């Protein structure tokens, strides 16, 4: 179904509860007329961005809200404008995930974190440690078993144990994030993924490994366990496999440290039919009885609804859910998302698969997830506090009672300087390569002149805490 | 990679290198 002024399309991954999403569509169109269908398409989240413009897009798109900042960026969300009183209603948090440049840009549905899913017949006591799991591999391996199968495809599924041990996506340095500070080639990211390729390089586990293949395998009970968000559960119960739910492992003593994705619903720019999409999620979907029938169909995990809320944090799956997300992070939702989540998929993959060492792989996911400010922008930049410099020159121009002048060095304007003593000035903002935590500094002399380099006629400068991140 | 951070941190570079003299 394509777009149409009077029916509403609907997009949603095909891991949920789809034909839930379906049922809530039917009771809104025998209240209203209006049709709502539900489609699943594959990369959704890909497809979105490359078919809204030629008018192949669905009104309404599920996906984690991680994505969406983009798709705001280049302008393919509606703003929505739910009043305070429907806000009240979801958890602050879950708004927060939401919010792009001050303004909302999806409803938020759903809160979800990845567990370790294990077979208690199998694995009455699940290993409380990555560092365990050979062993208990090797264990297994002999009933005609293996200890652990997951997504190996996705970097979602592979990232809590690389961030277990200090890999980050962008360091959030207070109030946002800093696009030039990845932690994906840190010491921390390497070694768990180190310890994800030696699992594959000691057989404990095989670098094809999928979602269905890892699904298939756990739900016909040939594994142990695997690493999956609510949405498989109701799989596991047609299965009925004896699982349980519990906290990931442990990497080197910390915990796993999952990505939390917030699923949302934002609403196409080009859609003819904001305001029946704003009826629907918030008077149908965003009810209790909307997010059971979705729930009933694939687990939506912790909801952002509290009434709804209250009732599903009695289940001791959504428990542990929580006890993961708790323990982890929620995603950034900026623009620079999915080029970070293409550059970590390459190096998976390709380490997994000894395309790459690790070293390589995530040297080369470093450079992508920090891959403009042109050097022309720049010329401008300096001359701009260049001339800035000069209109402070203009206003300002015994022992130690004679400063060092204002000047200009071609990179910043000093100050100022008191006799005798090291002038320190912070390095400047409009510099965009440079550490803009980091001082430089000159010394002032006795006279009141700048200290000169011995054997030159420059002036003594020291930019070395300016330059610190450039090898 | 990318182009533009290659003349962007060349430029900055120089004009560093002719500055900074601890
Ligand atoms: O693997 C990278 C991928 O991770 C996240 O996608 C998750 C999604 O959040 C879950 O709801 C579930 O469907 O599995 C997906 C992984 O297959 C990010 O949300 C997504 O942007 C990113 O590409």
């Amino acid at each position: 179904a394509k777009i149409e002024e009077g029916k509403l399309v609907i997009w949603i991954n095909g891991d949920k509860g789809y034909n839930g999403l379906a049922e809530v569509g039917k009771k809104f169109e025998k209240d209203t007329g209006i049709k709502v269908t539900v489609e699943h398409p594959d990369k959704l989240e890909e497809k979105f961005p490359q078919v809204a413009a030629t008018g192949d897009g669905p009104d309404i798109i599920f996906w984690a809200h991680d994505r969406f900042g983009g798709y705001a960026q280049s302008g393919l969300l509606a703003e929505i404008t739910p009043d305070k009183a429907f806000q009240d209603k979801l958890y602050p948090f879950t708004w927060d995930a939401v919010r792009y440049n001050g303004k909302l840009i999806a409803y938020p549905i759903a809160v979800e974190a990845l567990s370790l899913i294990y077979n208690k017949d199998l694995l009455p006591n699940p290993p409380k440690t990555w560092e365990e799991i050979p062993a208990l591999d090797k264990e297994l391996k002999a009933k005609g078993k293996s200890a652990l199968m997951f997504n190996l495809q996705e970097p979602y599924f592979t990232w809590p144990l690389i961030a277990a041990d200090g890999g980050y996506a962008f360091k959030y340095e207070n109030g946002k994030y800093d696009i030039k500070d990845v932690g994906v080639d840190n010491a921390g990211a390497k070694a768990g993924l180190t310890f994800l390729v030696d699992l594959i390089k000691n057989k404990h586990m095989n670098a094809d490994t999928d979602y269905s293949i890892a699904e298939a395998a756990f739900n016909k009970g040939e594994t142990a366990m695997t690493i999956n968000g609510p949405w498989a559960w109701s799989n596991i119960d047609t299965s009925k496999v004896n699982y349980g739910v519990t906290v990931l492992p442990t990497f080197k003593g910390q915990p796993s440290k999952p990505f939390v994705g917030v699923l949302s619903a934002g609403i196409n720019a080009a859609s003819p039919n904001k305001e029946l999409a704003k009826e629907f999620l918030e008077n149908y979907l965003l009810t209790d009885e909307g997010l059971e029938a979705v729930n009933k169909d694939k687990p939506l995990g912790a909801v952002a609804l509290k009434s709804y809320e209250e009732e599903l944090a009695k289940d001791p799956r959504i428990a542990a859910t929580m006890e993961n997300a708790q323990k982890g992070e929620i995603m950034p939702n900026i623009p620079q998302m999915s080029a970070f989540w293409y550059a970590v998929r390459t190096a998976v993959i390709n380490a997994a698969s000894g395309r790459q060492t690790v070293d390589e792989a995530l040297k080369d996911a470093q450079t992508n997830a920090a891959a403009v400010m042109t050097k022309e922008e720049q010329i401008f930049l300096l001359h701009r506090a260049q001339a800035q410099c000069e209109k402070r020159l203009k206003e300002v121009l015994r022992y130690r009672g004679r400063p060092c002048l204002p000047e200009w060095d071609h990179i910043l304007c000093w100050p100022l300087g008191a006799p005798g003593e090291v002038v320190a000035v912070p390095c400047p903002d409009y510099i965009y390569d440079f550490n803009h935590k980091g001082h430089a500094y000159r010394r002032c002399d006795r006279n009141g002149s700048w200290e000169l380099v011995p054997g030159h006629n420059r002036t003594w400068a020291n930019y070395s805490e300016c330059v610190k991140f450039l090898t | 990679k990318s182009i533009q951070d290659l003349r962007r941190r060349f430029f900055l570079h120089h004009l560093i290198a002719e500055i900074h003299t601890a």
